[PDB]
C-alpha cells in the first residue's frame, strides 16, 4: 500500500471507463438494451420511440461521466501543480519551507 | 478543419475535425441445416379447431417457418403482431413457438391481447403483458356454422378467479352464485360454467365464428430451433463482415478462437457485457467477433498565413486497413518522416510531433 | 404390478450440512475471467440438507415436496438409484414425469400413470414395479446413460415457464459418511420441454434379490431458493468460486 | 452503426461536440500537465562514467546501464508495483523520455546542485 | 404519476451531489491552505511575506 | 416505503449507488482533511506547571 494513490487513480479511471461500458447493457426502460434486436425486431415508428428512449439513457450516462472526468481532470491538475512546484522547490533548490 | 473550426483561419496545430470506421463489406448468414417444414397446415388448415375454454395448443420447434406465407395470403382478416413486426418474421430465429387455436366470435376478437378485460380474458384465455407473437383471427361461418344452431363451441362463463396469463382450465364444477350449496346441481343461484355460443349462419357479424390462431415465440436464451428461411452462406474470416449467427445480428470479424467452450454453450461474452465469442451453427466452430478498426482523424497543419499542406492521423488504426508512416499513435498519412530529432512543434503522440519546413515528422 | 414393502425400520431423517454445494451455471453464455452477480433459485450455502440412507434395513422412498426447486445429491457405489418421479397427484388424474436410468438407456416419459405406493426396480442375483398403466402420453426422450462410497452424484432439478432443467455433475470422492467440503459448480445436463405442474418428487431404488436387501447408498435432499451468487469465471470459463450474498456480513 | 439512431441524434444538437471538446481539453491537460513536471530543464545531463561522489552512492536512483528500459531499479520497482467508441490517447512523453528527463535532473542535482535551475 | 416524481427527485439529488462535489473540492483546497499554514507558520519561521 | 416506486427506481439502474459513492468520498475527504490540518505531530506535548 506505499503506493496507493497511483493505484487509486488508475482503479477510478478504471471504474469509471467499466461502469461507463456497462451502462450500455441497461436498456432504460426499453425492450431489449441491443439497437440491432430493435432494429431487427420492430417497424420504424415504434423503433424510433425504443431508440430515443436509448439515446436519453445513453446521453445522461455520458454526460454524467463526463462531468466526473471533469471533477477528476481539476483535482489531478491541482496534484500536477503541488507536484511542478515540489519539483521547482526542492529539486532545484534548497527549501527553507517546513515539511 | 475549417469548416469543424467555424473559421477560415486555422492556426498551427492538431485538429480533431471527424471519425474514421471501416465500412463493412459482406454480409454472412449462418443458419442451422434443417430443410423439413414445420406443420403450419396442420394448425391453420385443421378441420375442427377446439373450445376457447380447452383451446389447443401446438408446440413447434426444429423448423424452417415460413411466415409470409401466413402474411401474404388473403385470407384472415386479422393478422396482429404484438411485439415483433410481421414482416420482418422471415429474418428472425426463435427457440420455441406455441400455437394456440380455438374458435370465438367476432365481438370477442378484440379480447385476445395483453391488458385487456371480458370474459374471454378474464375466464377463458389469458395473454401476458409481455406477450411477443401475432393473433390471427379469420372467419369461419362455412364451417362452424349450421342453420338451426352450432353448439359444439363453448365458452366459460363463470369462474371465482381471473385466468393467469396462458393457464389452461377444462375443469367442469357447479358455480356457487349463492349462499346455498350446489351439490352438482344446476338451478337456482348455480350455473353450469361453460356456455354456448350457439353459431348459425345468418347471425350477425358480430356475432360471427372467428377461429383464432395466437403464435407465441420463445425469446428466452436457449439454443434456437425455428428458423425464417434466409439461405445460409459460406463463412469468410478474417475480414470486417456484417454477420447473422442464428438470428443474431452484429457487424465484426470472425476469427479463431482459443476459447474452450463447453458443449452447451453458444454465445460468448465478455467483462463488458458483450458477444464476442459464438459458435457456429452449422460447424460447432467458435468465432472470436473482434470488432472492426476505428479512431478519430486528425489534421494536422501550420498556421494557413504559413501554408495549406495538411496530413491526416487515424488514431489507433493500423496503415493498411485505411507518404504513409505507422506510429504508436496511429496512421500518419501526408508527412514524410525523418530520422533527425528536434523540438516538438505540433504534438502527435507516443513521443512523435510534427513540424513545417512539407510537413516532417 | 405392485408391491408392498413391510420390512421397514422407523427411523427419522437425519440432516447435515450443505457447505459450498449446488452452484450451477446460470445460463448458456460463456464468460471468461469475470465476476458475474447473477440473481436465481439456488441452494443457500451451508444449508440444512435433508438426508436419507439404503442400509441393511433401511429404505427410504418418502413423499417430500418440490416447491421451487430441489438439489439431489448421491453418495453413491454399485448403482441403486435409478431414476425420479415428478408429479402433483401421482395418479391418472394429473399427468406425471418419468425419469429412469436402467442398464441401457435414460428414459424420460410425460405420461398419467397410475403409480404404485412403493415404485421400485430389482436386480437379481429383472424386475420393475412402478406403474401400472399410462394412457396419455405426450413427451418422449431417450438418452444416454447419465451415470466406501466412490461416486458423487449432484442435480438440480427447476420448473420454471414449462421448462424442466436438469443439471448435473459427476465427482469422484473417497469420503465415507458425509458430503465432501469443497467447491464443484455444476453443469447442465438437460433441458426437457415437459409443460407440467410439479409439486412432489419420489427417489426411485434398486432392489437387490437372491425376501429383498437394499444396497449401501445415501442421498440427500435440498430446497432451492431464489437469492444472488457472485460466481467467478476462471480463463477456461470454469466457475470455481461463489459467494452468497446473503449468507453474511462477510459475504455481503 | 445505427443510421437511423444518429438521425434522431441530430435533433439534441451540438451535446456530442461538447462531449468530445471536454474530452479533448482533458486529454491536452494531461500533456501539459507532464510538461509542467517533468520538462524544467532543457538540457540534457548526464553523470560522469566515473562515479566518484566522495563515498555518496546513487546506483539505486541512477539509471542502469543493464537494463534495455534504462530505468533506475528504484523506478523499475515502481513501474513493476503499480497495475464502443472508447479510445485511449497514447501519452506526449513516453515512459523511456520521462525516465530521461529524471535522469538528467538526477545528473544536473548531483553533479552541479542547485545551478543549474538558476542558469548555466 | 411515481414516475414523474421519480425522475424529478432523481435530478434534484443529481444537482444537490454535484455541488457539493464543488464545495467539497473548493473546501479541500481551502483544508491544504490551511494544512500548508499550518506547517509552515506554526512549526516554523516563514520568509514567505504575506 | 413504496415497493412500486423502489420497482420503478430499479429501471433507471445503479444511479443511488453512484450518489452514495460520490457522499462517502466527500465524507472521507473531510476526515482526510482534518488530518492533514490537525494531525501533524506524534507527541502530545504539555506545558510545564
Ligand atoms: C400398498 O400399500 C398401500 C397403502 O398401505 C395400498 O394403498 C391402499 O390400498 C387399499 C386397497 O386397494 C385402498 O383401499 C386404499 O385407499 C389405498 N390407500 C391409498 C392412500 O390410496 C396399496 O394398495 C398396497 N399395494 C398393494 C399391491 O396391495
Ligand atoms: C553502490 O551500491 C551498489 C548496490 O548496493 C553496490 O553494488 C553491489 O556491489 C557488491 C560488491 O561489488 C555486489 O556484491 C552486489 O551484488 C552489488 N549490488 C548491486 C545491486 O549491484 C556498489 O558496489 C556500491 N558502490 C559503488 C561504487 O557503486
Ligand atoms: C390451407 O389450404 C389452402 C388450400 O386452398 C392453401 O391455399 C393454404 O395455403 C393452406 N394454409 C396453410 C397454412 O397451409
Ligand atoms: C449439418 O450440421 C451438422 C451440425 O449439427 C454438421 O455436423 C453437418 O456437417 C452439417 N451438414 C452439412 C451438409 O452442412
Ligand atoms: C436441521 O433441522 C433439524 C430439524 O428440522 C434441526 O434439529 C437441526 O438442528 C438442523 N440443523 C442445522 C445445522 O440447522
Ligand atoms: C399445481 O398443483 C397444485 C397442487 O397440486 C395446485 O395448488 C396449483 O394450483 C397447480 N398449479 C397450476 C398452474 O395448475
Ligand atoms: C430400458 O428401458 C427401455 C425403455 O423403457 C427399454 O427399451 C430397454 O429395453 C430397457 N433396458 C433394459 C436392460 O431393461
Ligand atoms: C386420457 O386418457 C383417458 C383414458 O385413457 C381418456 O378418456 C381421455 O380422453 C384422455 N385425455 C386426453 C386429453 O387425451
Ligand atoms: C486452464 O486450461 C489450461 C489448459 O489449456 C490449464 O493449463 C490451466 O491450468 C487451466 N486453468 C485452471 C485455473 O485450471
Amino acid at each position: 500500500s506505499a503506493l496507493g494513490k497511483l493505484q487509486d487513480v488508475v482503479n477510478q479511471n478504471a471504474q469509471a471507463l467499466n461502469t461507463l461500458v456497462k451502462q450500455l447493457s441497461s436498456n432504460f426502460g426499453a425492450i431489449s438494451s441491443v439497437l440491432n434486436d430493435i432494429l431487427s425486431r420492430l417497424d420504424p415508428p415504434e423503433a424510433e420511440v425504443q431508440i430515443d428512449r436509448l439515446i436519453t439513457g445513453r446521453l445522461q450516462s455520458l454526460q454524467t461521466y463526463v462531468t466526473q472526468q471533469l471533477i477528476r481532470a481539476a483535482e489531478i491538475r491541482a496534484s500536477a501543480n503541488l507536484a511542478a512546484t515540489k519539483m521547482s522547490e526542492c529539486v532545484l533548490g534548497q527549501s527553507k519551507r517546513v515539511d | 478543419t475549417k469548416c469543424t473550426l467555424k473559421s477560415f483561419t486555422v492556426e498551427k496545430g492538431i485538429y480533431q475535425t471527424s471519425n474514421f470506421r471501416v465500412q463493412p463489406t459482406e454480409s454472412i448468414v449462418r443458419f442451422p441445416n434443417i430443410t423439413n417444414l414445420c406443420p403450419f397446415g396442420e394448425v391453420f388448415n385443421a378441420t375442427r379447431f377446439a373450445s376457447v375454454y380447452a383451446w389447443n395448443r401446438k408446440r413447434i420447434s426444429n423448423c424452417v417457418a415460413d411466415y409470409s406465407v401466413l402474411y401474404n395470403s388473403a385470407s384472415f382478416s386479422t393478422f396482429k403482431c404484438y411485439g415483433v413486426s410481421p414482416t420482418k418474421l422471415n429474418d428472425l430465429c426463435f427457440t420455441n413457438v406455441y400455437a394456440d387455436s380455438f374458435v370465438i366470435r367476432g365481438d370477442e376478437v378484440r379480447q385476445i391481447a395483453p391488458g385487456q378485460t371480458g370474459k374471454i380474458a378474464d375466464y377463458n384465455y389469458k395473454l401476458p403483458d409481455d406477450f411477443t407473437g401475432c393473433v390471427i383471427a379469420w372467419n369461419s361461418n362455412n364451417l362452424d356454422s349450421k342453420v338451426g344452431g352450432n353448439y359444439n363451441y363453448r365458452y366459460r362463463l363463470f369462474r371465482k378467479s381471473n385466468l393467469k396469463p396462458f393457464e389452461r382450465d377444462i375443469s367442469t364444477e357447479i358455480y356457487q352464485a349463492g349462499s346455498t350449496p350446489c351439490n352438482g346441481v344446476q338451478g337456482f343461484n348455480c350455473y353450469f360454467p361453460l356456455q354456448s355460443y350457439g353459431f348459425q349462419p345468418t347471425n350477425g357479424v358480430g356475432y360471427q365464428p372467428y377461429r383464432v390462431v395466437v403464435l407465441s415465440f420463445e425469446l428466452l436464451h436457449a439454443p434456437a430451433t425455428v428458423c425464417g428461411p434466409k439461405k445460409s452462406t459460406n463463412l469468410v474470416k478474417n475480414k470486417c463482415v456484417n454477420f447473422n449467427f442464428n438470428g443474431l445480428t452484429g457487424t465484426g470479424v470472425l476469427t479463431e478462437s482459443n476459447k474452450k467452450f463447453l458443449p452447451f454453450q453458444q454465445f460468448g461474452r465478455d467483462i463488458a457485457d458483450t458477444t464476442d465469442a459464438v459458435r457456429d451453427p452449422q460447424t460447432l466452430e467458435i468465432l472470436d467477433i473482434t470488432p472492426c478498426s476505428f479512431g478519430g482523424v486528425s489534421v494536422i497543419t501550420p498556421g494557413t498565413n504559413t501554408s495549406n499542406q495538411v496530413a491526416v492521423l487515424y488514431q489507433g488504426v493500423n496503415c493498411t486497413e485505411v507518404n504513409v508512416f505507422q506510429t504508436r499513435a496511429g496512421c500518419l498519412i501526408g508527412a514524410e518522416h525523418v530520422n533527425n530529432s528536434y523540438e516538438c512543434d505540433i504534438p502527435i503522440g507516443a513521443g512523435i510531433c510534427a513540424s513545417y519546413q512539407s510537413i516532417i515528422a | 404390478q405392485c408391491v408392498n414393502l413391510t420390512t421397514r425400520t422407523q427411523l427419522p431423517p437425519a440432516y447435515t450440512n450443505s457447505f459450498t454445494r449446488g452452484v450451477y451455471y446460470p445460463d448458456k453464455v460463456f464468460r471468461s475471467s469475470v465476476l458475474h452477480s447473477t440473481q436465481d433459485l439456488f441452494l443457500p450455502f451451508f444449508s440444512n440438507v435433508t438426508w436419507f440412507h439404503a442400509i441393511h434395513k433401511r429404505f427410504d422412498n418418502p413423499v417430500l415436496p418440490f416447491n421451487d426447486g430441489v438439489y439431489f445429491a448421491s453418495t453413491e457405489k454399485s448403482n441403486i438409484i435409478r431414476g425420479w418421479i415428478f408429479g402433483t397427484t401421482l395418479d391418472s388424474k394429473t399427468q406425471s414425469l418419468l425419469i429412469v436410468n436402467n442398464a441401457t438407456n435414460v428414459v424420460i416419459k410425460v405420461c398419467e400413470f397410475q403409480f404404485c405406493n412403493d415404485p421400485f426396480l430389482g436386480v437379481y442375483y429383472s424386475e420393475f414395479r412402478v406403474y401400472s398403466s399410462a394412457n396419455n402420453c405426450t413427451f418422449e426422450y431417450v438418452s444416454q446413460p447419465f451415470l466406501n462410497f466412490k461416486n458423487l452424484r449432484e442435480f438440480v432439478f427447476k420448473n420454471i415457464d414449462g421448462y424442466f432443467k436438469i443439471y448435473s455433475k459427476h465427482t469422484p470422492i473417497n469420503l465415507v459418511r458425509d458430503l465432501p467440503q469443497g467447491f464443484s459448480a455444476l453443469e447442465p445436463l438437460v433441458d426437457l420441454p415437459i409443460g407440467i405442474n410439479i409439486t412432489r418428487f419420489q427417489t426411485l431404488l434398486a432392489l437387490h434379490r437372491s425376501g429383498w436387501t437394499a444396497g449401501a447408498a445415501a442421498y440427500y435432499v435440498g430446497y432451492l431458493q431464489p437469492r444472488t451468487f457472485l460466481l467467478k469465471y476462471n480463463e477456461n470459463g470454469t466457475i470455481t468460486d461463489a459467494v452468497d450474498c446473503a449468507l453474511d456480513p462477510l459475504s455481503e | 452503426d445505427s443510421t437511423e439512431c444518429s438521425n434522431l441524434l441530430l435533433q439534441y444538437g451540438s451535446f456530442c461536440t461538447q462531449l468530445n471538446r471536454a474530452l479533448t481539453g482533458i486529454a491536452v491537460e494531461q500533456d501539459k500537465n507532464t510538461q509542467e513536471v517533468f520538462a524544467q530543464v532543457k538540457q540534457i545531463y548526464k553523470t560522469p562514467p566515473i562515479k566518484d561522489f566522495g563515498g555518496f552512492n546513487f546506483s539505486q536512483i541512477l539509471p542502469d546501464p543493464s537494463k534495455p528500459s534504462k530505468r533506475s531499479p528504484i523506478e523499475d520497482l515502481l513501474f513493476n508495483k503499480v497495475t464502443n467508441g472508447l479510445t485511449v490517447l497514447p501519452p506526449l512523453l513516453t515512459d523511456e523520455m520521462i525516465a530521461q528527463y529524471t535522469s538528467a535532473l538526477l545528473a544536473g542535482t548531483i553533479t552541479s546542485g542547485w545551478t543549474f535551475g538558476a542558469g548555466p
